[PDB]
């Protein structure tokens, strides 16, 4: 999939655009990885996998994504607010399909205001416009 | 040659401010275009401020100088989950106007330490018909004030006195500091960021937890540290304008329940400084420099960051 | 390589929360690229 010139441009539309395409998305990683960032992305997925994945397995994925990206000290700990964790852990306690929804709005108003911004002026994003059929 | 340096400093100390500083004066500064795109951040930072002293209202008791600005606060709670994030409509930001005017509200936003809430908070609020006004472009001040959470390490390159700098910004909240490990290889100096301010306030990730002392345990583990016995380390007690206005109401002793001296900016701000530079168990052999400083004043800054140049040049011989 | 380094049991959240870089001070800055942590 190599993405059209008209395509890539939309990505700076605005954040929505680049975070619904699929090679958007592979793109910001691979520039939240250059910042240290990565978790961010890593865990809005994870919670879009919780919503819309098979739904007898939520009480799995939420296990595991708590260790991976709540617990304190996790090794993808996230970047949220004491308040909206204490509501995700207790939350936690009874799985459910948008038992994340807090900390995911939260996480991606992160990205959006900080990593995003800097993505459309940077090499990766400049690179992308360039071998953009 | 190149001198690597490192911002540090526990969530919301000044760090990226001081980087928009370095911009504006050793680098290419903000351009009508680049102010244009703080306008969205700066509409997010009004509201969430207002909506934040709107739930204290309930969370501390406080009751509206008008019964009228309830029905206010209900609508407004109503719009900010409706309106497209980053904007400012006329019905919000008259909302906003006539609840920021209430006694009530005032009361609560003067208890902001109760709370977490924006620092510039105020200064946006008490003057929204400004930056709602049709053709309306951000200051540099406006810029410098405006609040984006920092996630992960970001580098900017500027030179100055002949010097390459790699500034390393990175961010302060708990889960950040994870990352720090990253760029401590090689580094020729750190400016740790402390917020005078802070002395009466929680943490935003741990509510019981003072801010002054979470600062505190970070430049006690930083500056006593092996891997920068080499390093310059300069301290940045930011936010004294702050601090400054903060002093007159609420004691130091909120955070050291000893502190004996008058709760004035010097006598206080001093204490402050002696309590965290006496962190260092070395200071016989290596000096800890210090600034009281004022990251949104471009010439505070200007001229602190000359003074820790010249550390840095007199450091290296 | 960061999280698979003996020797964290024990240690209090100061170290685990606060000041996460604590749990390698006993290596050196040459060592933390050897082993994997940076
Ligand atoms: N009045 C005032 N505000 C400041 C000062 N320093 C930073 N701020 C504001 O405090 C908030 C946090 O600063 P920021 O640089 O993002 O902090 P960082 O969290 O350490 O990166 C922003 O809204 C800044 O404009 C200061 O010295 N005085
Ligand atoms: F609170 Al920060 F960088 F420390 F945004
Ligand atoms: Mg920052």
């Amino acid at each position: 999939d190599i993405p059209t010139k008209m395509r890539v441009e939309r990505w700076a539309f605005n954040f929505s655009e680049l975070i619904r395409d699929p090679k958007g998305r592979q793109s910001f990683q691979h520039f939240l990885r250059k910042e240290f960032s990565g978790e961010n992305l890593g865990f809005w997925e994870a919670c879009e996998d919780l919503k819309y994945g098979d739904q007898s397995k939520v009480k799995e994925k939420a296990e595991e994504i708590y260790k991976l990206f709540l617990a304190p000290g996790a090794r993808r700990w996230i970047n949220i607010d004491g308040k909206t964790m204490d509501i995700t852990v207790k939350g936690l306690k009874h799985p459910h399909r948008y038992v994340l929804d807090a900390a995911q709005t939260h996480i991606y108003m992160l990205m959006k205001k900080d990593s995003y911004a800097r993505y459309l002026k940077s090499p990766i994003y400049k690179e992308m416009l360039a071998k953009a059929i | 040659r190149t001198v690597k340096l490192l911002l540090l400093g526990a969530g919301e100390s000044g760090k990226s401010t001081i980087v928009k500083q370095m911009k504006i004066i050793h680098q290419d500064g903000y351009s009508l275009e680049e102010c244009l795109e703080f306008i969205a951040i700066i509409y997010g930072n009004t509201l969430q401020s207002i909506l934040a002293i709107v739930r204290a209202m309930t969370t501390l008791n406080i009751q509206y100088g008008d019964s009228a600005r309830q029905d206010d606060a209900r609508k407004l709670m109503h719009m900010a989950d409706t309106i497209e994030e980053g904007t400012m409509p006329k019905e919000m930001s008259d909302i906003i106007q006539r609840l920021w005017k209430d006694s009530g509200i005032q009361a609560c936003f003067d208890r902001a330490s109760e709370y977490q809430l924006n620092d510039s908070a105020g200064y946006y609020l008490s003057d929204l018909e400004r930056l709602v006004t049709p053709g309306y472009v951000p200051t540099e001040q406006d810029v410098l004030r405006s609040r984006v959470k920092t996630t992960g390490i970001i580098e900017t390159q500027f030179s100055f006195k002949d010097l390459n700098f790699r500034m390393f910004d990175v961010g302060g909240q708990r889960s950040e500091r994870k990352k720090w490990i990253h760029c401590f290889e090689g580094v020729t100096a750190i400016i740790f960021c402390v917020a005078l301010s802070d002395y009466d306030l929680v943490l935003a990730e741990d509510e019981e937890m003072n801010r002054m002392h979470e600062s505190m345990k970070l430049f006690d583990s930083i500056c006593n540290n092996k891997w920068f016995t080499d390093t310059s380390i300069i301290l940045f007690l930011n936010k004294k304008d702050l601090f400054e206005e903060k002093i007159k109401k609420s004691p130091l002793t909120i955070c050291y329940p000893e502190y004996a001296g008058s709760n004035t900016y010097e006598e206080a701000g001093n204490y402050i400084k002696v309590q965290f530079l006496e962190l260092n168990m070395r200071r016989d052999v290596k000096e800890i420099y210090s600034h009281m400083t004022c990251a949104t004043d471009t010439q505070n800054v200007k001229f602190v960051f000359d003074a820790v140049t010249d550390i840095i040049i007199k450091e290296n011989l | 390589f960061g999280d698979d380094i003996p020797g964290m049991e024990g240690l209090g959240t100061d170290i685990t929360v606060i000041c996460p870089w604590e749990a390698f001070n006993h290596l050196e800055l040459h060592e933390l690229a050897q082993y994997g942590i940076i």
